[PDB]
RNA sequence: GAUAGAAAUUUUUAUCCUGACGCUAUAGAGAUAGUACCGUAAGGGAAAGAUGAAAGAAUAAAAUAAAAGUAAAAAAAAGCAAAGAUUACCCCUUCUACCUUUUGCAUAAUGGUUUAACCAGAAAAAAUCUAACAAAGAGAACUUUAGCUAGAUACCCCGAAACCAG
């Protein structure tokens, strides 16, 4: 049963593609630091002297021989230094993106709930035949609540598989759900995620960050 | 409810292969290439503007500038030392109380106002606290024990019409930062310092009983409360016979910032415990 | 595949080496020790008496607050003299 | 955010009034705010364009658009200029009609 | 790429290795402490906080030392902790006038000084400030043994102090 | 304009390797972890670029302020020249002013 | 105007704006008339009153002052006993 | 005036998880190399590689035969060299080369023999669009009388005589 108060106008269950796009692009972009530095005409090794006189030579006028017109000269604009692409999409938009991602994967029949996540064996061929019999698509993202509580049979079965990926519940996000063709949730992960996402609708704005101790928040 | 989920079954799988931004969210960039944007590309034709050497923003071309021909007059002279007070309406107060953001059972001050997010105080913008403003004097029905930094007579009359307590206190900007953000001060590992006295300009506002200053003589308080009632035509309630009189009589020492705390105390919130000094010089300093 | 262990912030106290030349000097401040006591206190292993000012700090605070922060009677007589002069 | 406390008399002196205990039978629903207020707002654009925004709408939004048109028709003498945003859940009306819209939603009980 | 350690520390960790590490700890402790000298040329202000005359507000005010140049000739004598002052000046004391490079030099005298510990007369180029400091410290030997390194600023004064301190120790 | 006459060896890159499978795992560390760590300290890169974004002039100033005492002689001189040139170009040159 | 500073990388302001101009919260800029302290014996009483009057700034000047002014001076300010506190807001503007 | 510009006071959790929405011989360091060469000297400072498993498979074999320039194959009245066409290449008819600068250029005003590889728009204070939440917004420090937060929209290249220091 749902452990949170459901609103009266909506019955419990047994989409924002724009926000999905925003969260996916943000996850792609915020970790990017572009490592591309080219040398402008100040940073090129030589070319500190006029090669010929200004007038009377008969050829074109030039200053440094390291200008961007010349062959071995510097680059006029180029990529300059390590370039950091860091921006933070706000907290409610990220929460809403997770919400609509879970809603889309529930409505597209790719979200499967598995009780307590045990396997009879550590053979990954068992997982492959289970997915082929249930027609779970190609790729499966299994979640668990905590990293150290994960069962060893499931861990040994998934550590050698490419399309099967096991992640803790804190590592679940929109890029992972849109990458994997099928999402698998455990019931305590459902109870954890429902609280962690439904808290933000009735919350305040932070006076100081939530790692500092609030009254009703840890 | 969400009928788009019914249509989402027939559509193929949502992935990274099919993701569109919102139409209109991105205005596409235009680059200086081609016949449409070329051979001058938005920079004009010769002159100083194509070479980009055009002068500064206030420069008018050798003519004496408009921002330099006007004579100086002090508009912002002493603006960094003028005292600021964030307003709080009685309509906003009654809205917070009726929505349960703040409660009248506990004595209400700027701390619980910030905690209920009714006002925001920026001490580094040299605010000195919260002033009561009288916009909602007609529709105010709450009984409060309100602690502000500045008050007006219509707001005061509106509060002791209902039978509340109005008193006005000074805070130094250090003590006001500590007041508005106690938990960021509580993770500083510093003893609570003394609340400071007002300056020479702010002595008489807190010394007279007409403004309900804390430092005023309490014997001059009831004649002021009855003069407000005589002026504004309401019967003055007997607060001593109320059941919440021990709540409404709760005050602060002029050298004390918080309720129930004292200067020199150190709050270790990891152990949920309190440290007190015992040195005679330390007690003389933090009690002086 | 299997995910990496998640990054978690350790709640144990962290103390830099004072003999290391490479450590920053904001980590060697008394304010850092007071902040570590405010964060943990019991496991920080610092004296609670270090949080209060010493004798010389108390004397210089007494000198500053006695010089620049006058008494209430002094302010009242100052405003009384000023009001008498303007009248 | 704490829940609004139960009061013996409604509406409150601050003007706040809780929604109805059951739900209305019209094929739309307007969610309340996180501050428990009506999601009807003002917006100004280019300094002279005044618009009223009804937000947080679930259901048939065209029904709400039609209802806003016959509610605002006798005051203006013409239909109000409206925009339906289904992918957001937003009705947008030309002009400042926010107080009348909050009042109309207050008798409708949303 | 970058260094791991800042370049400004390269003199400090040079002292932490080699022959310098085996140097005595009391000498290392006297060397590491860079205490500010006595204000000689610039006249300091006592109060840490001052009232602004124009603004009529409390402000924090800090003593900043004026850089003074010590020539190699100054190490052969006792100059009282002063030397050549290099700086700029305005002609006729107006701000809008010409900016001028200006050197200020101390007045020097050839005086012979008697040290009772060494029982020797040294012909030392001295300053009137040095003679005033001798008269204030109540002795030539008292002046050398009482005024520290950053106030004396002379290798000859340090050698004299080392010689008489060794004499008193032995 | 002379293009090559042979087909290149086609790069058989797999979409399901370790990096592409575990890309962006803990991006919601605060959201799903009872906020303790921001997404700032997941950024692997330079000291001055961790959780910060600006234009080239502010980037050069920030580099000189953080790791300025640890840069090289020629790199520090080049960064000072780049800072001076970018200051002059950003303040004294432009169209929109 | 320094659009990008060399220390902080921020946008500076010109103090010649602040030393003679006042910004209201409606965007209006207040200023003194030129020459109100110059040659009072020569000018008439009506001209003296006209120079003693405060005046407003129009659109182009107000946008120039807003461009040369940083975002610190555009904040909402609540001074005690401010005479311009009554003039901070705009009302009955039908545009 | 241009502009310069703090501090008092505050925040910053340890290790691994590091490689590349950086280049591929006019690019990336100048580099095959500070070497040849030019300079008395300080100094300036290059271009240059492409077969295969094996050339201890050179009567040696296999994939482009595509730039400008030539040859195969010199030219036949007449005209910015082309177009309308036509049974027909011309012959007929019709059109004052291209950029830049200008009031106005076929102008006898400037530039270019041609080909290949390089060579020149860069910033988000105010505003517009879109989204989140909305009397509040933002993952602390601020802004708030419909506003706060996030994203997208913006501002070139070469050229002196000169000045100072070593
Ligand atoms: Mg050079
Ligand atoms: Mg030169
Ligand atoms: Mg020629
Ligand atoms: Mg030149
Ligand atoms: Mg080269
Ligand atoms: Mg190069
Ligand atoms: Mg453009
Ligand atoms: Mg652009
Ligand atoms: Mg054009
Ligand atoms: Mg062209
Ligand atoms: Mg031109
Ligand atoms: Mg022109
Ligand atoms: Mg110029
Ligand atoms: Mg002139
Ligand atoms: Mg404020
Ligand atoms: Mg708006
Ligand atoms: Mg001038
Ligand atoms: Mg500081
Ligand atoms: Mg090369
Ligand atoms: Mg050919
Ligand atoms: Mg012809
Ligand atoms: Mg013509
Ligand atoms: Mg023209
Ligand atoms: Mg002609
Ligand atoms: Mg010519
Ligand atoms: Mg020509
Ligand atoms: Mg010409
Ligand atoms: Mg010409
Ligand atoms: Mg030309
Ligand atoms: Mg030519
Ligand atoms: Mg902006
Ligand atoms: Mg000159
Ligand atoms: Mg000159």
């Amino acid at each position: 049963k749902c452990e949170l108060p459901v609103p009266a106008h909506r019955r419990p269950v047994q989409p924002r593609l724009d926000i999905l796009h925003q969260v996916a692009i943000w996850q792609k972009n915020f970790k990017r630091i572009s490592y591309a530095k080219t040398k402008t005409r100040a940073e090129v090794r030589g070319g500190g002297r006029k090669p010929w006189v200004q007038k009377g030579s008969g050829r074109a006028r030039h200053g440094s021989i390291r200008s961007p017109i010349w062959r071995g000269g510097g680059v006029a604009h180029g990529p300059r230094g390590p370039t950091s692409y860091y921006y933070m999409l706000p907290m409610k938009v990220r929460v809403q993106g997770l919400k609509v991602a879970l809603t889309v994967k529930l409505a597209q029949d790719d979200l499967h709930i598995v009780d307590s996540l045990e396997l009879p064996t550590a053979d990954p061929q068992y997982l492959i035949e289970l997915a082929r019999y249930r027609r779970w698509g190609d790729s499966v993202l299994l979640v668990d609540l905590e990293h150290e509580d994960m069962p060893q049979n499931v861990v040994a079965a998934t550590s050698g598989l490419k399309t099967f990926n096991l992640v803790p519940a804190v590592g679940l996000n929109v890029h992972s759900m849109l990458k994997h063709q099928t999402l698998v949730l455990t019931l305590p992960t459902v109870a954890f995620l429902e609280e962690k996402l439904l808290w933000h609708n009735s919350r305040y704005t932070p006076l100081y960050p939530f790692r500092l101790p609030y009254c009703d928040f840890p | 409810g969400p009928r788009a989920l019914d249509l989402l079954r027939a559509l193929p799988r949502v992935s990274l292969a099919n993701l569109k931004p919102n139409p209109g969210s991105r205005k596409p960039e235009r680059r200086p290439r081609g016949r449409r944007r070329g051979r001058k590309c938005g920079r004009g034709h010769k002159g100083e503007r194509q070479r980009g050497t055009r002068p500064r923003l206030g420069f008018e071309g050798g003519q004496t500038p408009f921002y330099l021909r006007i004579p100086k007059y002090g508009f912002n002279e002493g603006h960094s030392f003028r005292h600021q007070y964030q307003p709080l309406s009685l309509n906003r107060l009654q809205y917070l109380i009726d929505l349960g953001r703040v409660d009248p059972t506990q004595p209400i001050d700027l701390t619980q106002l910030v905690n209920g997010r009714g006002v925001t105080i920026q001490p580094s913008k040299r605010d000195y606290g919260v002033q009561l403003v009288e916009e909602g004097a007609d529709t105010f029905k709450a009984k409060v024990n309100i602690e502000v930094q500045m008050a007006s007579e219509l707001a005061i009359a509106a509060i002791e019409k209902n039978g509340g307590v109005v008193t006005t206190a000074f805070y130094d900007p250090r003590s006001l930062e500590i007041l508005c953000k106690p938990v960021p001060f509580f993770l500083r590992g510093q003893p609570i310092p003394k609340r400071m006295l007002p300056p020479e300009a702010l002595v008489p506002y807190y010394t007279d009983a007409k403004n309900r200053g804390y430092l005023a003589d309490p014997a001059r308080f009831p004649e002021a409360r009855l003069e407000l009632a005589r002026k504004y035509g309401y019967v003055l309630p007997d607060i001593t016979k109320d059941e919440l009189f021990k709540m409404l009589s709760t005050r602060k020492d002029p050298r004390q910032i918080f309720f129930g705390l004292a200067p020199g105390w150190v709050v270790n919130m990891a152990d949920k415990k309190i440290l007190k000094p015992t040195d005679e010089n330390l007690l003389k300093y933090y009690s002086s | 595949y299997r995910a990496r262990p998640p990054p978690r912030r350790s709640q144990e106290p962290r103390w830099p080496d004072p003999d290391d030349p490479l450590t920053p000097r904001w980590q060697l401040s008394p304010r850092y020790a007071a902040k570590q006591f405010a964060r943990h206190g019991a496991a920080s292993g610092v004296a609670a008496g270090s949080l209060w000012p010493s004798q010389e700090q108390l004397r210089e605070l007494e000198a500053e607050e006695r010089e620049w922060y006058p008494s209430l009677a002094a302010m009242q007589e100052s405003l009384r003299v000023q009001q008498l002069a303007e009248e | 955010i704490p829940r609004p406390p139960k009061h013996e008399h409604y509406p409150t002196p601050s003007g706040w009034q809780p929604p109805r205990d059951p739900a209305p039978s019209l094929p739309y629903f307007v969610r309340r705010s996180r501050m428990h207020n009506i999601p009807v707002y003002r917006d100004i654009t280019h300094g002279n364009r005044q618009m009223t925004v009804i937000r947080k709408v679930e259901g048939d939004i065209w029904a709400l658009q039609k209802d806003v048109e016959d509610f605002l028709s006798p005051l203006l003498g013409k239909t109000p200029v409206t925009q339906v945003n289904e992918v957001t859940g937003t009705l947008r009306v030309k002009g400042y009609f926010d107080q009348q819209l909050k009042a109309w939603l207050l008798e409708k009980g949303f | 790429p970058l260094h791991k350690v800042p370049v400004g520390l390269w003199k400090q960790l040079r002292l932490w290795e080699g022959i310098y590490s085996r140097l005595p700890r009391h000498y290392l402790r006297s060397l590491e402490e860079a205490r500010t000298p006595t204000p000689v040329h610039y006249r300091p202000h006592g109060a840490k906080f001052k009232i602004n005359p124009k603004n009529w507000q409390r402000e924090r005010v800090e003593d900043v030392p004026i850089p003074v140049h010590y020539p190699p000739e100054s190490q052969l004598g006792l100059w009282g902790g002063e030397g050549w002052v290099l700086g700029h000046r305005y002609v006729n004391n107006d701000k809008l006038s010409k900016r001028v490079r200006k050197v200020w030099k101390p007045q020097l005298f050839q005086r012979e000084l008697y040290s009772e510990i060494l029982d020797k007369r040294f012909t030392v180029t001295v300053t009137m400030r040095t003679l005033d400091l001798i008269d204030q410290a109540c002795g030539f030997d008292f002046y050398i043994l009482k005024t520290p390194k950053e106030d004396l600023c002379s290798k000859f004064g340090m050698d004299l102090k080392r010689g008489m301190l060794l004499r008193l120790a032995r | 304009f002379h293009v090559r006459v042979t087909l290149p060896p086609r790069k058989v890159v797999d979409r399901w390797n370790e990096k592409r499978a575990m890309f962006g795992v803990y991006d919601n560390i605060g959201i799903l972890g009872n906020f303790e760590k921001h997404p700032k300290e997941l950024i692997k890169g330079p000291i001055w670029l961790r959780g910060w974004k600006g234009n080239e002039l502010q980037r050069c100033i920030r580099k000189k302020r953080m790791v300025g005492n640890r840069m090289f002689i020629d790199d520090l001189h080049n960064l000072n020249k780049r800072i001076s040139y970018l200051y002059k170009h950003f303040n004294r040159h432009g169209k929109y002013r | 105007v320094t659009y990008f500073s060399s220390r902080k990388g921020k946008r500076k302001t010109v103090k010649a704006v602040i030393y003679r101009f006042l910004r209201l919260h409606s965007g209006l800029w207040l200023r003194r008339k030129a020459g109100y302290k110059k040659k009072l014996w020569k000018k008439t009483a009506a001209r003296k009153r006209r120079l003693r009057e405060f005046v407003f700034c129009n659109k182009t000047q107000s946008k120039l002052l807003d461009k040369m002014t940083t975002s610190f001076w555009k904040r909402r300010n609540w001074y005690a006993d401010d005479p311009y506190q009554k003039y901070q807001d705009r009302t009955n503007l039908k545009v």
